């Protein structure tokens, strides 16, 4: 839809790469906790259910920072040098924020 | 007894066989009439097999420690033991057999490069010409060492090469 | 799907021999053969076959055996279509084979 | 645009097998960009350091992971029954049934048995001792950064050696026969006579005390005095303890032949004799050739002198010298060619002359060493064959190469390939042929109709070697005869005792179900060099291409033209004989296993009847011996067999992932990918994400790589799974 | 005069590179001009093309 | 109908006769000759 | 704390310190890591059959 | 003693990771 | 760019040119045919090497003659 | 840790010969 895809964060052009990574970071933080929170390897476990799987989650957001960076370097207002570690940045803090604030939500 | 072998009408893991087998047709034979053709045809089967194991011992075939016809495939030691037909006599029937099919298939291939386009008469085989070579190529070795002799056999550096 | 199906109902199949199912106990290991046999043509290709008839035509041309119909290695698309020809013919006569040598005896 | 930092070539190439082609091309010194041959020899000399240091730190890798990880002290007191340890486990994935199901051999934790067998090999050497091989991995540790030092420091350009040093072929092969392998096997006698045999004999030779225990009781005194067999005197008796003292004996250097009566091994006395009597031929062999004091022979005039008269080699083997000694893919393909046999060489004596302390005891360490340097000298062996055919290609002349030996070879290229053929053809009808008769008499309940030929002249080499199974008494089984009267007190009481045990793989009893096999064997070596032979020569041309030598050695093809091209190089005439020698040594090794399968259970008659036709290969030796192997896991529980079960489904995974690079070809998957390109670049807010190396499918000659190297992993994964879970599950 | 064979004799065809080396065939022309490559042979056996004819040199070419 | 003898001399149709002949041959041969595992006299 | 691209390679790097230097012993999870436990009933027998 | 529980984690998954890093930005680098 | 060169066994039946399909191959005058005809290969920048040339020459171990060189955008066959 | 500090002042010394080793051969 146009006017769905002008709302969220990648294509906002008239926001800051640091606040675009941000929303993006805990918008995939509180989430992607949801399958290693329910049926990792720690389902049947009602004290550690909700602790190592955000604490793995929060490595696959560490993962996927990491994997953030790696493009920017490789490929090169966000499509910058400056501008993608930035976003990436914001990634990071908006992720484990979300990790956080998926385990704050129990 | 040549190698650690035995004579198959001397063993005794042959006739254990032999009667393993006999067995098994019998208790399959059970299960019909004496008048019923399932149970002729499997008392024919006995007698081509009692007959078979009768052969084989009187050919005097070489057994082993399981009980099976050994074959010898060295001259020298098939014809100082009486053993040339199991392989050292099929390994010249075989031989004349197999040359003459070269030798009738030779002549053919020869004896049609003289003509107009010869790759039609190698589908349209010329059957009065084939059979005629299929006859009179029953002599191929007497014909062959005569054509070995000459030179007219092998075709010389006219063959086609590649960078020598 | 190792085990208890391809191992375990192979049983049947396999010493079947000494009785009636002992033919589908052959083609068991005939289409072993056939499917195995394509993969010289699934994986091979043309310009190889066609340089070694080259050095089997010479000896043919040696001995005053050439042919006229002149001896070619399989086309491109044939020799593929040899291959799956004899790719799903040794497949399907391994399963036949199996499938029929379980079925009659153990039902 | 920077990896490829070695062909230009590849870095002006926007795709993505700019990537591929940087790996595989990498270590292709003689077509990299501004390569020169003063260049191209000095990275081949530095590389030669790179691999030693691997080597080292590998042996190293396998010095620690035992003296730490491993049971070596404990299975030093009891070598039968206590099973080695490789390395222990830390798989964090494991289940709790999955940590005490690989708990075994007497540990604490998770384990693995080691089936290469370096405890038995370490153990008969002289380690006794987890002290003794922290030390031993420390110092190959300290060697192996010694030889990367040293590949760093012969590149640097004070260090750099000239072009000459490396043509001079003299001086290499008078050090290397001399040095690298007299003196070495001279001191290696030296590690034997000093440390391996007293050890043996219950008598700790460290390096505090070896400047103080004779290693003989009246020690180079008969050395020099002459009586050389005072250093035979008492040797191990017949009733020896290995690793004890009771029934020990004194001789240093004796010569008995057969085997320890309790290790059944090789007595260690004679391998000290024996890597004594080649390191003084070796010396000697190393005095041979003519390189800086005027004595010597010269190679520029013992090859080009022998020219038959009458025509009968051409010119002789005149002007190969200096296509032997520029040339690298000639000199490497007789390496690769004379390691890849001896390297058989070491397999095919290993099983019936075990030559470490209580092996041919433990079974799955035999299986396995006989089985790695199989497929080691499979690969080494076809490899010969290819960088054979790169020296018709890249380094041929045959200006200079008028009339020699070799170029007779092309001369008659055809007769060799047709020869060949027939030889190959001629097995492949007969001896399936014989098998699938033999299958027909066994389906119809006949088996006295099968054709059974009785191996007579292999079965006539071992009743001349000793064995009177079978009654030729001929030479060594002729107790009148003279090769038997010559060596009663020399070398055959003990030769002759160990033929005639039963038991054992030295020179196991054959029967028609050998006779077959071996036929099989020898269609698998001549089909597999008609291949190889063939890639070899007609790598300049065939017929259909006539400059196949102005593509290169590894080309995809010539077109769809001229009837068609497909797999025409000789890098795809050397593709397919990898097919067929992982065959042909699929063969050597079921036969092999199988054999000693029933030897070792003691069923030996239920080889001999079910190996003379094809049922019994599949359902006696693949459907019975792999029970305990797929029950390794099972929703009743799971035991130690299960990485070998997991890994026996991960060969068959990898096996017939490789027949998706080979029966699907590059086209079908070049416009999928171009679907993909376009669902990615039209694929809202994955736009913002695009590639650098643009992504193109992967190339002919890539497809055949990629899809053999997943036929040969998975070929190789599948069995190894296999013969370790079945030897060592009933074991 | 005019070089080559005569307009209709059998030849043996010497280029090493071509398909039909040491391989008899017909001439059935000769051009009479300043090409490379005048003598036109036609064969029986026909190439991995198809092609049955040919333009050979004056000396890779020898009668009978 | 010479042409249909043409059709007759082809080389699958000799092919599918000649095979019948001499497996025809060898069927006759090993019914009355039942099982030869070795030349006898 | 980080806004750059080496700042950002620095925290992932010691992120993957913190974590694994940890993970060794204080992090071994009672119920994830059953290697990490104590030696269990059996399991040292030999390899079944025959020798 | 607690070298297998760290040393496998390194080698594994952290210095590959470092592999899967530095060994791909040295991939698309433009030549100067 | 591929290697494209053609040599003096041209009769210059411009096959070549007519199954390139993509121009790689012109006809150039040249006194050794008698269709006083050669091709060239002034556009080997833009060949992929898909060898529809050498699958048209007439002439035997084909006169025009392609080798597989070191590949860019074009020569790949990309329209990405 | 007395071969590992006796290691690492030997390594000390090795690093130092190893700076004369990565100036004298360029
Ligand atoms: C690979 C070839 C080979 C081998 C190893 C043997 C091996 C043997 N042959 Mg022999 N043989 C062969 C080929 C071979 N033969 C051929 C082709 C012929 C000619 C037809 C003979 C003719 C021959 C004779 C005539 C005799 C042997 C004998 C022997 C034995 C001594 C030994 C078992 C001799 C024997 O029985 O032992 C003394 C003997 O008398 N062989
Ligand atoms: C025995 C192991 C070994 C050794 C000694 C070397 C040695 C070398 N490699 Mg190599 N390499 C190896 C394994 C090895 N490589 C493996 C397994 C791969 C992955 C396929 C590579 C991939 C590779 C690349 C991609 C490059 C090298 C390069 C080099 C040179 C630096 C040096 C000659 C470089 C080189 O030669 O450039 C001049 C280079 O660019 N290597
Ligand atoms: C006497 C002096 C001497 C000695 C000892 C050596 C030693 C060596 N040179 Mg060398 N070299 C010398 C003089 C010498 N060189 C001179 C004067 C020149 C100039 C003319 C050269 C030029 C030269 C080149 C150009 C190269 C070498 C290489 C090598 C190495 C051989 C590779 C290897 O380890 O395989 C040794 C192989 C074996 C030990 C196995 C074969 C032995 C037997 C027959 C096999 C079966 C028995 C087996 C050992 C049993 C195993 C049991 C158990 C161990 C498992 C080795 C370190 C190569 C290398 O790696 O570079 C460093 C190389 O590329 N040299
Ligand atoms: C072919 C030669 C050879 C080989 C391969 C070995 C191999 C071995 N010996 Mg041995 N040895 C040899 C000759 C050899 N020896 C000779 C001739 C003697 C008589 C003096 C000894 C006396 C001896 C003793 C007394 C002991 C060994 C031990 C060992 C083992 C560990 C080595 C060790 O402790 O490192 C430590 C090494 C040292 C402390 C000094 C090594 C001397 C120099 C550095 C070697 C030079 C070689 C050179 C660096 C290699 C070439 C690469 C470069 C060019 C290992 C099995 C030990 C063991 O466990 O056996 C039970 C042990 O206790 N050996
Ligand atoms: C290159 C290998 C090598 C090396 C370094 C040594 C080194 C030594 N040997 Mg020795 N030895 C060797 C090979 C070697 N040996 C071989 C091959 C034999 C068998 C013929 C012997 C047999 C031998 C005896 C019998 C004696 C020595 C002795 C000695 C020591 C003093 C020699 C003066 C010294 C440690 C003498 C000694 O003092 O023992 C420690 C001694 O009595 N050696
Ligand atoms: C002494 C050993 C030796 C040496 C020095 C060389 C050296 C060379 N070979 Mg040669 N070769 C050898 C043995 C050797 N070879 C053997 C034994 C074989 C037969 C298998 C070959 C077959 C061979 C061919 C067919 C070709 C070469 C080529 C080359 C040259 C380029 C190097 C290259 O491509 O590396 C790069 C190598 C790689 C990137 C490795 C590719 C991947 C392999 C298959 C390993 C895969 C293993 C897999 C990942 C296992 C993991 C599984 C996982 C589940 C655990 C170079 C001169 C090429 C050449 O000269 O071109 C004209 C060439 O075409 N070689
Ligand atoms: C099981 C699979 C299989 C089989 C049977 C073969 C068989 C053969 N390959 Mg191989 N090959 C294979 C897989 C296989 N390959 C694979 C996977 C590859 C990798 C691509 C290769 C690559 C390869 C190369 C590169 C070469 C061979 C060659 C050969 C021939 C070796 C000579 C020989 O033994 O003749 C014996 C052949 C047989 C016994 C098969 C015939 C079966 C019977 C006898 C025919 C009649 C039965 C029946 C009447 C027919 C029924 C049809 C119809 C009437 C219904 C033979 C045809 C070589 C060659 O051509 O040598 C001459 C050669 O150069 N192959
Ligand atoms: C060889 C190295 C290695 C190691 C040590 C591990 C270790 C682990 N894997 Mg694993 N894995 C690996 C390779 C490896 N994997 C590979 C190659 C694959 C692909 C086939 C997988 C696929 C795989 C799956 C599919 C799963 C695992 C799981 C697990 C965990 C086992 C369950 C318990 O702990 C459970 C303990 C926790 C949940 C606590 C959280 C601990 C995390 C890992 C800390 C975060 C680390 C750090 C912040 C980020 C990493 C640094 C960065 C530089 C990479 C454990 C952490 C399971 C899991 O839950 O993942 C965590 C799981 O579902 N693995
Ligand atoms: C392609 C080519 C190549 C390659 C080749 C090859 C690969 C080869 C191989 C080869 C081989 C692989 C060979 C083998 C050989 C062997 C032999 C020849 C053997 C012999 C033996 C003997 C002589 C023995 C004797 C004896 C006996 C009888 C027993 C007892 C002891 C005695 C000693 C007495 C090259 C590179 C050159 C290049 C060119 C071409
Ligand atoms: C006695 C015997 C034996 C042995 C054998 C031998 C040892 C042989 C040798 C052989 C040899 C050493 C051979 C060689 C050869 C050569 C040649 C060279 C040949 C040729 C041939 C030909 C040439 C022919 C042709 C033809 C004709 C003429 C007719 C038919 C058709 C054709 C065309 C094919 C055995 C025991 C095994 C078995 C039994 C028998
Ligand atoms: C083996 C193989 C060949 C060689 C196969 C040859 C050319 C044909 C096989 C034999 C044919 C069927 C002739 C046999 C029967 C003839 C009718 C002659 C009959 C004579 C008597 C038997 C009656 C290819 O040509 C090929 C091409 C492309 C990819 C792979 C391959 C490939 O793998």
């Amino acid at each position: 839809v146009a006017t769905y895809l002008s709302n969220l964060p990648a294509y906002r052009t008239g926001v800051a790469p640091v606040l675009r990574g941000v929303e993006i970071g805990l918008a995939h933080g509180f989430l992607l906790a949801g399958p290693f929170i329910k049926l990792g390897p720690l389902r049947n476990v009602p004290e550690t259910a909700e602790i190592a799987g955000s604490l793995s989650a929060a490595g696959l957001v560490l993962i996927l920072a990491l994997c953030l960076s790696i493009y920017g370097s490789a490929q090169f207002p966000l499509f910058s040098a400056d501008g993608w570690s930035e976003f990436a940045a914001g990634f990071l803090v908006g992720g484990e924020a979300g990790v956080a604030w998926a385990y704050v939500c129990t | 007894d040549i190698a650690g072998l035995t004579p198959c009408s001397e063993s005794k893991a042959y006739a254990k066989l032999e009667k393993k087998e006999l067995k098994t047709l019998e208790k399959r034979l059970k299960q019909y009439e004496a008048d019923s053709a399932p149970a002729v045809a499997l008392k024919a089967t006995m007698e081509r097999t009692k007959a078979r194991f009768a052969n084989y011992a009187k050919a005097g075939l070489l057994c082993g420690n399981d009980g099976l016809p050994h074959l010898i495939a060295d001259p020298g030691l098939a014809l100082k033991y009486g053993h040339a037909g199991e392989v050292f006599i099929p390994t010249f029937g075989f031989l004349y057999v197999a040359g003459y099919i070269g030798y009738v298939g030779r002549q053919y291939l020869i004896a049609v490069k003289g003509e107009a386009k010869p790759t039609d008469k190698e589908i349209i085989i010329d059957v009065p010409l084939a059979t005629k070579l299929a006859w009179q190529g029953a002599g191929w070795p007497l014909a062959a060492v005569q054509e070995l002799q000459r030179g007219t056999l092998l075709e010389k550096e006219e063959n086609i090469t590649v960078s020598p | 799907w190792l085990r208890d199906f391809l191992w375990a109902q192979s049983s049947q199949v396999i010493q079947s021999y000494g009785s009636a199912l002992s033919a589908y106990g052959l083609i068991f290991l005939g289409a072993h053969f056939v499917w195995a046999f394509s993969l010289m043509f699934l994986f091979s290709g043309r310009g190889y076959w066609q340089e070694l008839i080259e050095s089997i035509v010479w000896a043919h041309n040696k001995l005053k055996v050439a042919p006229a119909i002149q001896p070619r290695a399989l086309s491109i698309t044939q020799g593929r279509a040899v291959g799956v020809a004899h790719y799903l013919l040794g497949g399907i006569a391994t399963t036949w084979s199996f499938f029929l040598a379980r079925i009659i005896s153990v039902g | 645009k920077l990896f490829p930092k070695f062909s230009q070539g590849l870095a002006q190439d926007p795709t993505t097998r700019r990537i591929w082609y940087g790996l595989a091309m990498a270590h292709d010194f003689e077509s990299h960009d501004g390569m020169t041959e003063e260049n191209l020899y000095q990275k081949i000399f530095a590389s030669h350091f790179g691999q030693l240091s691997i080597i080292f730190l590998w042996t190293s890798g396998n010095l620690f992971h035992v003296a730490w990880q491993g049971n070596f002290e404990q299975w030093v007191t009891d070598p039968v029954h206590i099973r080695p340890i490789a390395h222990a486990i830390w798989d964090p994935h494991f289940g709790q049934p999955a940590v005490e199901a690989f708990t075994r051999g007497g540990a604490s934790g998770p384990v693995n048995i080691s089936t290469s067998g370096v405890y038995q090999w370490w153990y008969t050497i002289g380690m006794r001792t987890n002290q003794d091989l922290y030390v031993g991995s420390v110092f190959l540790a300290l060697v192996s950064a010694i030889f990367l030092f040293a590949g760093w420091l012969h590149l640097q350009p004070n260090f750099q050696p000239s072009l000459s040093w490396f043509k001079d072929a003299e001086s290499r092969l008078n050090h290397h026969l001399s040095g690298l392998f007299g003196v070495s096997s001279l001191a290696w006698t030296g590690h034997l006579v000093h440390v391996a045999i007293p050890e043996s004999r219950g008598q700790h030779v460290g390096w505090d005390n070896f400047l103080s225990v004779l290693p003989h009781p009246q020690g180079l005194t008969p050395f020099f005095t002459g009586n050389w067999a005072a250093y035979a005197q008492s040797p191990d008796t017949a009733s020896h303890v290995f690793g004890t003292a009771q029934g020990s004996g004194q001789a240093i250097l004796t010569f008995l032949g057969g085997f320890h009566p309790q290790t059944q091994s090789l007595w260690l006395t004679d391998m000290a004799h024996h890597h004594l009597a080649i390191a003084v031929i070796f010396i000697v062999a190393g005095h041979m050739y003519r390189t800086n004091f005027g004595i010597g022979h010269r190679m520029q005039a013992i090859l080009e002198a022998h020219t038959p008269p009458s025509g009968s080699l051409g010119a002789g083997h005149k002007g190969l010298f200096d296509t032997v000694n520029n040339s690298l893919h000639f000199q490497l393909g007789l390496a690769l060619a004379s390691v890849g046999t001896i390297t058989s060489l070491v397999a095919q004596h290993m099983y019936s002359l075990p030559p470490y302390a209580f092996q041919a005891i433990d079974f799955t360490t035999q299986a396995a060493l006989y089985t790695h340097h199989q497929y080691i000298a499979g690969f080494i062996m076809c490899g010969a064959f290819a960088h054979g055919a790169i020296f018709f290609i890249r380094d041929y002349d045959p200006e200079q190469n008028k009339g020699n030996v070799l170029a007779r070879m092309l001369d008659h290229k055809e007769a060799l390939i047709s020869h060949l053929s027939w030889v190959s053809l001629f097995l492949g009808f007969h001896t399936l042929g014989l098998y699938v008769h033999n299958d027909v008499m066994q389906a119809f309940g006949t088996p006295e109709k099968q054709i059974l030929i009785e191996p007579v002249f292999a079965q006539w080499i071992q009743a001349a070697h000793g064995k009177a199974l079978y009654g030729f008494d001929f030479l060594l089984s002729s107790k009148t005869s003279a090769a038997f009267a010559n060596g009663q007190s020399l070398w055959l009481p003990g030769w002759l005792d160990a033929i005639n045990n039963n038991q054992n793989s030295l020179f196991l009893t054959i029967g028609p179900g050998d006779f077959l096999v071996h036929h099989a064997i020898a269609l698998g070596l001549h089909t597999t060099t008609l291949i190889l032979v063939k890639g070899a020569l007609d790598a300049r041309g065939s017929k259909l291409m006539p400059d196949k030598k102005d593509f290169g050695y590894s080309f995809p093809c010539d077109g769809p033209g001229r009837g068609g091209t497909c797999d025409i190089s000789a890098y795809d005439a050397f593709y397919l004989a990898v097919f067929w020698m992982l065959n042909t040594i699929g063969w050597v090794t079921f036969y092999w296993h199988w054999k000693h399968l029933t030897l070792w259970q003691g069923n030996v008659a239920q080889f001999d009847e079910s190996s003379t036709y094809l049922m019994g290969w599949l359902r006696d030796y693949l459907w019975l011996n792999s029970s305990q192997l797929i029950n390794g896991y099972n929703p009743f529980g799971m035991n130690s067999l299960s990485v070998w079960a997991w890994t026996f489904l991960f060969g068959h995974l990898i096996y017939a992932t490789g027949f998706m690079f080979l029966i699907s070809w590059r086209g079908y998957w070049q416009e999928l990918i171009e679907t993909l390109v376009w669902a990615h670049e039209k694929t809202p807010l994955a736009n913002l994400v695009y590639w650098k190396d643009k992504p193109v499918a992967l190339s002919i000659v890539q497809a055949r790589l990629v899809g053999l190297a997943h036929f040969s992993v998975g070929y190789i994964f599948t069995y190894a799974a296999f013969l370790i879970a079945s030897t060592s599950g009933r074991f | 005069k005019e070089v080559g064979p005569k307009r209709g004799s059998l030849v043996k065809i010497l280029r090493p590179e071509s398909y039909w080396f040491n391989q008899v065939g017909k001439v059935v022309s000769v051009d009479q001009s300043g090409v490379r490559y005048p003598v036109v042979v036609r064969f029986e056996n026909q190439n991995y093309a198809g092609v049955t004819t040919n333009n050979y040199a004056l000396d890779e070419v020898v009668a009978a | 109908m010479k042409d249909f003898t043409t059709y007759l001399s082809t080389a699958p149709v000799i092919a599918t006769i000649w095979f019948t002949f001499t497996a025809g041959l060898l069927i006759e041969i090993n019914r009355y000759f039942p099982d030869p595992l070795v030349f006898s006299f | 704390i980080i806004s750059r691209r080496e700042s950002l390679r620095a925290l992932v790097a010691l992120s993957g310190i913190a974590a694994i230097v940890t993970y060794g012993l204080k992090g071994a999870k009672d119920a994830d890591l059953p290697i990490t436990k104590g030696p269990q009933t059996t399991g040292e027998n030999g390899k079944g059959g025959s020798v | 003693s607690w070298a297998p529980s760290v040393f496998v984690p390194l080698t594994g998954l952290v210095l590959p990771a470092i592999a899967m890093a530095t060994l791909f930005v040295y991939i698309e680098k433009e030549a100067p | 760019a591929h290697i494209v060169k053609i040599y003096d066994t041209c009769i210059g039946c411009t096959q070549c040119v007519r199954a390139c399909p993509l121009d790689v191959l012109e006809m150039v005058p040249w006194d050794g045919c008698k269709a006083s005809q050669m091709a060239s290969a002034p556009r080997t920048e833009d060949c992929v090497g898909c060898k529809r040339c050498e699958t048209a020459c007439p002439t035997d171990f084909l006169s025009v003659r392609v080798y597989l060189g070191s590949e860019s955008t074009r020569s790949m066959g990309l329209s990405y | 840790a007395a071969a590992a500090a006796a290691a690492a002042a030997a390594a000390a010394a090795a690093a130092a010969a190893a700076a004369a080793a990565a100036a004298a051969a360029a």
